[PDB]
RNA sequence: UAAGCGCAAGUCAUCAGCUUGCGUUGAUUACGUCCCUGCCCUUUGUACACACCGCCCGUCGCUACUACCGAU
RNA sequence: AGGAAGUA
């Protein structure tokens, strides 16, 4: 913003910043460039952890269980058992964010909706 | 001066390669010896300095051989270019 | 540093990155320069050859090691941000690979540069590439969107986006008849897509987990899935039925790493196989995954 | 009118016509050199054993 | 230059009926007068497209080997040019490696390497004529299919 | 894929949101650089406010390219606006007649990558699963009375805005083919921004074009023209026989569309808000076109 | 159409084969008045050899259906393709042509080949023909690549 | 998917002379080809190889120079 | 100014 605003360079580098921060998921709206002068905040880092954002999907009930259940390991993003509690969950992989393959605690959450299988 | 609008350019420029790198490792990844003969010489336009004209087949054949008739199938021919583009 | 019995040679090993290199001190010049690789692995490959390995890494190059004398005789940096798929054709001469730059790079082996880049109209960053054994059709495939994006080499252009599954697409591989595309996907399913005829069809193949892998028999008449439980299975390609398969979860458990406060048979995270191939007879195959133990399993038996 | 078995091993494409008719490239089966090519109504692929009658057609479209 | 322009309608008027004539000689060198070369192309592809392939010969025709060796310089060096000109087609490549090859043959490498933009005429005709001679060689050891298919 | 399209649906009305937000110091930090450029009167509680100059300095340049028109505005279009060619399936009620059948076809005869389905016994969030499967980019559905139709629902893909219209005044094919360029798209009378809504929903329906000789190249004009909000569209076949003369011929279905109903969210969203539909049984609802 | 096309070529330049060999053995046998009587439709490009004629009509086809319009050719007139092949490599018109459609031919009616035996005494004539074209024009294109080594490093 | 079968609803436009959902049972036969009827596009470009093609054609127009036929 | 023609 301290470049004249006319610029191309700002132009562009801003349509870069806010879509590479907003998809990121720290931001969220992508359209403010204020946003990121009073919006980017190690608090919103932090809220884009591992453990808040399972929380946040209820994968738990607090951030003291989710950090819990993944430093035991029930938890995966994609396809690998993420045991990091800082691991930072970006925007499209707050999709494939779910439980382990053979998780006691799936076990728990089928067997409390009445639908499990043992196969 | 331009000299300080484009110095500060290549500065931001910097800038944001090292704090885009930076946050493509935060997010772990989830962003978003010769030459070939026609490139040492192929015979066209500005390869022929010639009353003649080097053809699509790459072969130079000469307007003062050619008669009325393929004179003017090239000029529907360069005009069906025309018509395309 | 060590230095040579006769004073001629120096040896200097850097130990941050790979880079050994040995020196002439008074022809000054580099009689050894090389590297390995400073960041996981993430494909290699054979020449049809069978005389060297190419290999693509998270470092960003790709680079093509000769089987004897131990060196690696090409190191292609045109990538960034790792790359992902390496492959090639029947050929031999030309080396597709794919990045998370976004691109598929198709390079010319015998020019040492590349014929062309493709990449998707929207930015992606592909996980995984097939190209055809007549390599004129490219399949390539990623995270990010979850849609299957085919290009031509003969004109360089996208030939198509496929459509299907309800999840990223995680294991792309063409037959080496060069008549089925096969897909394997998050959305637990695997896909024979029939494209060259005049029906660009579809077949699912409705599986029980995640798939991991996919790899071709090298007759085409059968096709192996590496699914997340750790269960291999195989297929029938012509009429579409599983005909076999394993249930490997025991058979890999390279068990604790440290940071594990489970025990070494109870981690679920060891106990799938990343990446499965056939030999060449098409007897065994190998299957390995984020582990310890390789593992060879045989087809008939 | 002896009947003669008879298999296939080309399909013929840019060639056929007049409708789903497939003109198609066989090799004899008693004799196994001996190959002409056959006009087949119906769905047919490589390795399809036709069976035809009298062996003195060389015709198409 | 008038009576020039007459002498130029007269020698075109002479080599229409010269090509319509069974003679190559004369057409072969008042083409490389004429200048006007595509039927020089035609002149070399018609006389190695004829019938008659005798002596031991370099071209053919018997006067079009040493009317080759009796060139002069800046003629021969314009037909080097045209040379690295028709060498790019795969189609009258074989029309112009063989007048090319009795070029060759005829003059040493010191009236090649005599002067009169040399460097990369002969480095084109160089990297042209080795891709078509690679062609070639994967042809050759494609006919040993039919040497296997007597016995 | 669930949980991609419900978080884009959540997180795109999330910042339309943030934009209803925004509004007011939109328009104030308007008035701060427009009232920078041109004179010095100012209204002092612009001028006081002390966020808005620093927030100002931040965000001026984005509002000059809005006002240049270089930005697209984020919609369940400018996505993929004019780059992608839009799949677009046709469908009908659950067990159509000869002539919805018929009209079926004539209707996917009107657009060029138009796919159409046998309906057969298709639960409807399969209708939406399947086109949220394999991406057709806009499902038109169809509904009739006796065969002759009564009504069409235009719905597409993820989480595009539907629109529901009636159906009037329709004659079908006649007696003695149609070829399938792509179209020519005009539309007249859409004056208002709920009319500049519906001519973006059918505007994005069809194939996109290249920019350089769409004016002469093509010979299939389709019209859309509004009268008393319920919009026309007839097909018709040119040539050009002159430079200045044309011959049209009516080519297909002449065809005439009452909209009754804008829902944002798709055909299965019967929860999702509207932004429009008919006020009839309001006492001034039948005196205004677009509201 | 293009198979018939080469397959009606193939056979008007039999017959053209067929006049001239007759017309030939006559003028072995006197130089009296003996009318070769060519056709209608080679005489209209102008008296041309049927080397030239199958040749060009060979050309006509666009080689990605080649294949196909080659690969319909019967079993009847693959003889006479081999007897134009004869010819083409004899007199070398388009060598890789003549190869490249030779070994389709070849490489698919192989057990029709070998288990015959005339086209086998062809076979060995297009052998001899093909063997020293290629070895000929191979041998004059190796003496250009080493003329312009010895030229460009004598510069 | 075609076809049979009932059930429910009546959602500001349309629809009870019906409309729209919903489940239940569920095949034959093509799934190849452009030969017939057509529709669209190529012969211009869009990045580069190892490979391959080898100057598509007809009828008027627009201009530029050269020289004429008949008035003034 | 018109009429008819050529070449580029």
């Amino acid at each position: 913003s301290l470049l004249p605003p006319d610029n191309e360079v700002r132009r562009k580098h801003e349509t870069l910043l806010l879509d590479k921060l907003y998809d990121m998921g720290i931001l969220s709206t992508k359209a403010k460039l204020s946003a990121v002068e009073h919006n980017v905040t190690v608090s919103a880092f932090a809220r884009r952890r591992l453990p808040v954002v399972m929380t946040r999907l209820r994968m738990a009930e607090t951030v003291q269980a989710a950090t819990k259940l993944i430093e035991q390991g029930h938890v995966r993003v994609g396809v690998e058992e993420v045991r990091d509690p800082a691991f930072l969950v970006t925007r499209n992989m707050e999709d494939f964010v779910t439980w382990t393959v053979g998780s006691k605690i799936k076990q728990n959450i089928m067997k409390y909706r009445d639908k499990l299988d043992d196969f | 001066a331009d000299e300080k609008l484009r110095r500060d350019e290549e500065e931001i420029k910097r800038m944001w390669k090292e704090i885009s790198a930076k946050l493509d490792a935060l997010s772990s990844w989830h962003y978003k010896s010769m030459i070939a003969p026609q490139e040492v010489y192929a015979p066209s336009k500005d390869t022929a300095e010639k009353g003649e004209v080097v053809t699509k087949a790459g072969i130079p054949i000469a307007k003062q051989e050619m008669s009325r008739e393929e004179k003017l199938r090239r000029r529907r021919r360069e005009k069906e270019r025309i018509r395309k583009a | 540093v060590t230095i040579n019995k006769s004073g001629e040679w120096l040896a200097f090993g850097a130990s941050k990155l790979g880079q050994l290199l040995v020196w002439e001190w008074q022809s000054e010049s580099y009689i050894l320069k090389q590297q390995g690789h400073f960041d996981a692995m993430n494909s290699l490959v054979y020449s049809p050859d069978g005389q060297r390995i190419v290999t693509a890494a998270d470092d960003g190059k790709i680079k093509v090691w000769d089987v004897e004398s131990g060196f690696c005789i090409v190191t292609f940096t045109e990538h960034t941000s790792g790359v992902t798929a390496c492959e090639f054709a029947k050929k031999g001469s030309v080396l597709f690979t794919a990045s998370l730059d976004g691109s598929v790079r198709a390079w010319d082996l015998i020019r040492y540069r590349n014929f062309r880049t493709f990449t998707a109209p929207e930015r992606l960053s592909f996980t995984c590439m097939a190209v055809d054994p007549s390599g004129e059709v490219i399949a390539a495939g990623s995270i990010d969107s979850f849609d299957i994006h085919i290009w031509s080499v003969q004109t360089g252009q996208l030939l198509d986006r496929l459509s299907g599954h309800e999840g990223p697409v995680s294991s792309l591989a063409f037959a080496p008849d060069g008549s089925v595309l096969v897909s394997g996907s998050w959305d637990r399913t695997a896909r024979i897509w029939s494209i060259f005829s005049r029906t660009q069809t579809s077949e699912p193949l409705q599986l029980q987990s995640d798939v991991l892998d996919v790899a071709f028999r090298p007759d085409s008449k059968q096709i192996a899935i590496s699914t997340l439980d750790g269960q291999l299975t195989f297929w029938s390609v012509s009429e579409a039925q599983q005909v076999s398969g394993v249930d490997g979860r025991r058979d890999v458990s390279g068990g604790r790493r440290i940071t594990d406060r489970r025990t070494a048979a109870n981690v679920a995270g060891t106990k799938n196989f990343n990446t499965i191939r056939y030999s060449m007879d098409g007897t065994c195959l190998l299957a390995g995954g984020n582990s310890k133990y390789i593992c060879l399993y045989s087809t008939t038996t | 009118a002896p009947v003669k078995f008879v298999k296939v091993t080309r399909v013929l494409g840019r060639t056929g016509s007049r409708g789903g008719v497939t003109q198609v490239r066989v090799e004899f089966m008693d004799d196994t050199t001996r190959s002409i090519i056959r006009n087949v109504k119906g769905p047919v692929r490589e390795n399809d054993i036709l069976v035809l009658l009298e062996s003195e057609r060389e015709a198409r479209r | 230059a008038a009576q020039a322009a007459l002498k130029l309608v007269e020698q075109e008027q002479t080599l229409e009926n010269y090509i319509h004539a069974g003679a190559y000689r004369d057409a072969i060198v008042l083409a490389l007068q004429l200048n006007h070369p595509g039927r020089l192309l035609n002149l070399f592809t018609n006389v190695v497209t004829t019938r008659n392939p005798d002596p031991d010969s370099l071209t053919g025709l018997k006067a079009v080997d040493d009317v080759l060796a009796k060139l002069s310089d800046e003629q021969i060096f314009q037909l080097l040019l045209r040379l690295r000109d028709w060498n790019t087609n795969a189609r009258t490549a074989p029309v112009a490696q063989r007048v090319l090859w009795a070029l060759f043959k005829s003059h040493p490498a010191n009236k090649l390497s005599s002067l009169s933009s040399l460097n990369e005429v002969l480095d084109a005709i160089k990297v042209y004529t080795e891709r078509h001679y690679k062609r070639i060689e994967e042809l050759v050891d494609e006919s040993y299919l039919v040497e296997y298919t007597l016995r | 894929m669930l949980r991609k399209q419900a978080r884009q649906r959540r997180d795109y009305l999330y910042r339309r949101a943030l934009l209803l937000r925004d509004a007011e110091i939109a328009e104030k930090r308007a008035k701060l650089r427009a009232a920078l450029a041109s004179g010095k009167p100012l209204d002092p509680k612009i001028a006081n406010d002390k966020e808005l100059r620093k927030d100002f300095d931040y965000d001026v340049s984005r509002d000059i390219a809005k006002e240049q028109g270089e930005i697209d505005i984020d919609d369940e279009y400018s996505e993929l606006s004019g780059i992608v060619d839009p799949r677009v399936l046709v469908t009908t009620s659950r067990d159509p007649s000869s002539r919805l059948m018929a009209f079926s076809k004539e209707i996917r005869l009107m657009f060029p990558t138009a796919i159409r389905l046998n309906r057969g016994n298709l639960i409807l969030p399969d209708l939406v699963m399947s086109a949220q499967r394999e991406r057709l980019s806009d499902i038109i559905l169809l509904h009739e009375h006796r065969g002759t139709p009564t009504a069409i629902t235009i719905s597409h893909f993820p989480h595009g805005p539907t629109l529901m219209a009636s159906l009037h005044n329709v004659v079908l094919r006649a007696d003695i083919t149609v070829s399938e360029s792509y179209p020519h798209l005009i539309f007249e009378g859409f004056r208002t921004p709920l009319g500049q809504r519906v001519v973006k929903i059918l505007k994005h329906l069809f194939p996109p074009r290249d920019p350089t000789n769409n004016a002469k190249s093509g010979n299939r004009v389709i019209t859309f023209v509004n009268q008393d909000d319920c919009i026309e569209v007839r097909h018709h076949v040119y040539v050009r026989t002159n430079y200045n003369s044309v011959e049209l011929s009516e080519v297909g279905p002449r065809f005439t569309m009452r909209p009754f109903s804008i829902t944002m969210g798709t055909l299965e969203n019967k929860d999702a808000d509207v932004e429009w539909h008919l006020s009839q049984y309001t006492r001034t609802g039948r005196k205004k076109n677009y509201f | 159409m293009a198979g018939e096309r080469i397959a009606e070529a193939l056979e008007l330049g039999m017959t053209d084969l067929n006049t001239i060999r007759e017309w030939e053995e006559a003028r072995q046998i006197n130089p009296n008045i003996a009318p070769p009587q060519r056709n209608p439709i080679f005489v209209a490009l102008g008296n041309i050899p049927a080397e030239t004629y199958v040749l060009n009509t060979l050309q006509k086809i666009k080689p990605a259906s080649l294949h196909d319009a080659l690969l319909v050719l019967p079993f009847s007139t693959i003889p006479s393709l081999l007897t134009f092949l004869n010819l083409f490599a004899q007199r070398e018109l388009n060598v890789p042509l003549t190869c490249r459609i030779l070994f389709f031919v070849l490489k698919t009616h192989h057990k029709q080949i070998v288990a015959s035996r005339t086209m086998r005494a062809t076979l060995e004539k297009v052998r001899a023909n093909l063997r020293a074209a290629l070895r000929r024009q191979k041998d004059e294109m190796g003496f250009n690549i080493a003329a312009l080594k010895v030229v460009s490093m004598q510069l």
